[PDB]
RNA sequence: CCCAUGAACGAGGAAUUCCCAGUAAGUGCGGGUCAUAAGCUUGCGUUGAUUAAGUCCCUGCCCUUUGUACACACCGCCCGU
């Protein structure tokens, strides 16, 4: 088989997330700059850590995998987290409120507010799931 | 010699397979029952015990049966499978299925299909002990 | 030790329980201790459905189906592969198995 | 100029159908003026089945310890009495060439069945072209049995190696043993 | 006994005491496409051709 | 040594006046040699046909067992002898969460023949209900069953063997079981499972004829 | 090594060992032994491939659950005049 072990692994994560500004796609490429910045001992080793990293590539430019902490993607991510609405999903004008939350509300010194519109109750008790 | 009336429509006996797990059967008779037109089983068709019940010889009888059934006029069944039943067993044996299909692929039309294998309100002992047959 | 808390069998609040025979050896084991499957198939299998369909006076006729009720002695079962022996922890699940 | 061989040509052999070449395949570089194209036909499956068919009749013959794969006597078999019957026929061996052995071929074969049991074989098919190169190692046991201890030679046969190379129609012999073999096993059917 | 030509859908693999038969499952071309499944001896590639030179052969499963 | 098949002549056997099929078949027998005779070996053999293949819009899981009552003009004129159902049909009802309830009774008609009703019926589970078992109280099988046995007397005493088949062929008696039980237990499939007849008046040729049409 | 004096001269009791491609097998050649002492062994080439790209049936192994009265560990333990 061809799984990679560990060290290959490990290694070419490593390297993906330290220098993603300069490793590519293309093998050559892989390889020139995995030499370039990686101190590997042998020259197979070097070459599964490239090919690895390169599957890694295609892995990432096709979603965000969980094995790495890229600066890009993170800065995305954390952009993408910071999104506000431009009006609030709570800054609801009506309300559907059942008459026993309503009741609660009228006990709660709120039953002034004309917000909750006090919707008709279901009329059937059933709502557990049959046994069997 | 046999019913040539209305060419057209199909005319109707019954077989009666008894699919033992010992050997089976391919009886086909009078729509009553009481008239039987051909009987073969799978032990008449084989010399071996084990082959007796096997579905090689269920085939043959159904074959043998269809052929004899197309030269004798009739050209359908109604198909009434049955397990030994009684106390014993309730399972048709290896026989049935290919017997079965074997009268399908052999010229002859099905009718109606039912299972009247015995089954007793409640039954006597079977032929075991109280722990059974241990082997 | 004990193995099981219901003793491997259904009787909970009564002394006895008629015995029936397993299908394989006829052997007599009580009705609630026996394991008990609940065949439905078609008299006609999946791969004898084609000739038969053909072969059908009736158009549309829907095959009838074979219902056998089998009862099992614990050895039978186990032999038979309906039943498989399970961990400790495992022993205790009740849910049928999901097919 | 892209006639095939020196004495046909692909440029109106045709059958206007792209489905039927599982037999003969001329279209591109597997074309040999002489099947000895060397290399190997045993490193991984599916590469003895991606053997030229002439150039597995012509080898599948090695057999004994002593005539085992020495490819000189499959070429020079296949170059004599071929250079002399190419001259001396001229009209076509078409018609034997194809109407004995390519579709005498069978249809299925038989396999074993559950855990145990030697008395009877489920019937079951191939893809023809396996079905067929096993016919045509049993037709080189046939050629053998009619050269070993027997009177027509090897060398001598290359009518019967056209049969049994062309295209579709019946009149082997032990192709006829595997018909029988065939029904043999087509009774479970 | 008509001479049908299916492609390969899924192959199964191999059954007998020792290993004697091999499982394929085949989808029909020009027959209201569907489904079914056949054994068959010998080489039979990753997704190749297989002719069904009879509509009812069914493999037994297990 | 003797071809038994070229001393038997065939005959139709012809279903009485209620089904909409005539012919249902035909019947083999041997020819009036010596002391046998092809009308006496052909005044007892029951044919045991769907009802399906009597009435073209009627349920096939109904079988009835027809007998043959006399031969004339190589025809056999056959009478109800019985009813009955598919084993398929039967086992198919008995589910494991429920209450079968059976119930029967012998009773005659107005010329005479004797019927012994075998009805079964099975209790129904409620669109919304959340219980997995829906069984009757036994005071309520008990119940349910006198009703049963009612309606099957009420059907049967009054009517002749002729409308008794009548309302057997629709099984209008399981429909009015089910109907007027509704307020017991809710059952679910309420069939006359078999008809036996026990004893019938003696032979009455006219009867028979009439009976054809 | 030469005279060709003719040996069941064309796939083998029970039980069977080894082997999946430059496999096996046929061959020779060189070392270790040594007097160029091999019929052994260790290597080397030359000729060269029919069969299977599978399974747990036999033998055996392992990443699980399970049973045990075994722990000298199933070639165990152990019962019976």
């Amino acid at each position: 088989g061809r799984v990679r072990t560990k060290t290959v692994k490990k290694a070419a994560r490593v390297i993906i997330e330290k220098y993603y500004t300069r490793l590519g796609n293309d093998f050559h490429t892989n390889k020139r700059v995995c030499e370039e910045i990686a101190i590997i001992p042998s020259k197979k080793l070097r070459n599964k850590i490239a090919g690895y990293v390169t599957h890694l590539m295609k892995r990432i430019q096709r979603g965000p995998v969980r094995g790495i902490s890229i600066k890009l993607q993170e800065e995305e991510r954390e952009r993408r987290d910071n999104y506000v609405p431009e009006v609030s999903a709570l800054d609801q004008e009506i309300i559907e409120v059942d008459p026993d939350t309503k009741e609660m509300l009228k006990l709660l010194d709120f039953g002034s507010l004309s917000n909750l519109q006090v919707t008709q109750p279901t009329v059937g008790m059933n709502f557990k799931t049959p046994r069997g | 010699l046999g019913p040539q009336v209305a060419e057209g429509e199909n005319v109707f006996g019954v077989c009666h397979i008894f699919a033992s797990f010992n050997d089976t059967f391919v009886h086909v008779t009078d729509l009553s029952g009481k008239e039987t037109i051909c009987r073969v089983t799978g032990g008449m068709k084989v010399k071996a015990d084990r082959d007796e019940s096997s579905p090689y010889a269920a085939m043959l009888a159904a074959q043998d049966v269809a052929q004899r059934c197309k030269e004798l006029g009739i050209t359908a069944l109604h198909i009434k499978l049955r397990a030994t039943g009684g106390n014993r067993t309730k399972t048709p044996g290896p026989g049935a299925q290919s017997a079965l299909r074997a009268l399908a692929r052999s010229g002859m039309k099905i009718g109606r299909i039912e299972d009247v294998t015995p089954i007793p309100s409640d039954s006597t002992r079977r032929k075991g002990g109280r722990r059974g047959r241990r082997l | 030790t004990k193995k099981r808390r219901n003793n491997g069998r259904a009787k909970k609040g009564r002394g006895h329980v008629q015995p029936i025979r397993c299908t394989n050896c006829a052997r007599c084991v009580p009705k609630d201790k026996a394991i008990k499957k609940f065949v439905i198939r078609n008299i006609v299998e999946a791969a004898a459905v084609r000739d038969i369909s053909e072969a059908s006076v009736f158009d549309a006729y829907v095959l009838p189906k074979l219902y056998v009720k089998l009862h099992y002695c614990v050895s039978c079962v186990i032999h038979s592969k309906v039943v498989r022996n399970r961990s400790r922890e495992a022993r205790k699940d009740r849910t049928p198995p999901p097919r | 100029d892209i006639k095939l061989f020196g004495k046909w040509s692909t440029d109106d052999v045709q059958i206007n159908d792209i489905s039927l070449q599982d037999y003969i395949a001329v279209k591109e570089k597997y074309a040999k003026y002489l099947p000895h194209s060397a290399g190997r036909y045993a490193a991984k499956r599916f590469r003895k089945a991606q053997c030229p068919i002439v150039e597995r009749l012509t080898n599948s013959m090695m057999m004994h310890g002593r005539n085992n794969g020495k490819k000189l006597m499959t070429v020079r078999i296949v170059k004599h009495a071929f250079e002399i019957i190419h001259l001396l026929t001229g009209e076509n061996p078409l018609q034997v060439l194809v109407n004995a052995i390519i579709n005498s071929g069978p249809r299925e074969d038989s396999t074993r069945i559950g855990r145990a049991g030697t008395v009877r074989r489920q019937a079951v098919d191939v893809s023809p072209l396996r079905r067929v190169n096993q016919a045509i190692w049993l037709l080189c046991t046939g050629a053998r049995e009619a050269a070993f201890r027997n009177i027509k030679t090897i060398a001598e046969c290359l009518a019967d190696e056209l049969i049994n190379a062309a295209k579709g129609s019946s009149n082997s012999y032990a192709i006829k043993k595997k018909d029988e073999l065939e029904r043999v096993a087509k009774s479970n059917r | 006994q008509p001479i049908k030509l299916a492609r390969v859908t899924k192959v199964l693999g191999r059954t007998g005491s020792q290993g004697q038969c091999t499982q394929v499952r085949v989808e029909f071309m020009d027959d209201t496409s569907r489904s079914i499944i056949r054994n068959v001896k010998g080489p039979v590639r990753e997704g190749d051709v297989l002719t069904l030179l009879e509509s009812e052969r069914e493999a037994r499963r297990l | 040594v003797v071809d038994p098949f070229s001393k038997k002549d065939w005959y139709d056997v012809k279903a009485p006046a209620m089904f909409n099929i005539r012919n249902i078949g035909k019947t083999l027998v041997t020819r009036t040699q010596g002391t046998k005779i092809a009308s006496d070996g052909l005044k007892g053999r029951v044919f045991e046909v769907s009802l399906a293949d009597l009435q073209n819009d009627e349920v096939a899981f109904r079988k009835f067992k027809l007998i043959t009552e006399d031969v004339q003009g190589k025809n056999c004129l056959t009478n109800f002898h019985g009813m009955d159902l598919t084993r398929d049909k039967m086992c198919s009802m008995v589910k494991k969460w429920q209450t079968m309830i059976e119930a029967h009774v012998d009773v005659k008609t107005t010329d005479g023949y004797l019927l012994r009703l075998f009805c079964v019926g099975f209790t129904k589970k409620r669109n919304n209900q959340i219980r997995k078992t829906s069984y009757a109280q036994h005071q309520q099988v008990r119940q349910i069953r006198k009703k049963m046995m009612e309606i099957m007397t009420r059907e049967v005493q009054t009517n002749d063997l002729k409308e008794v088949v009548n309302k057997l062929i629709p099984d209008s008696i399981g429909k009015d079981i089910e109907k007027a039980c509704q307020s017991i237990y809710p059952l679910h499939d309420v069939f006359v499972r078999k008809v036996k007849m026990l004893k019938k008046p003696k032979f009455e040729l006219g009867k028979l004829m009439e009976l054809h049409g």
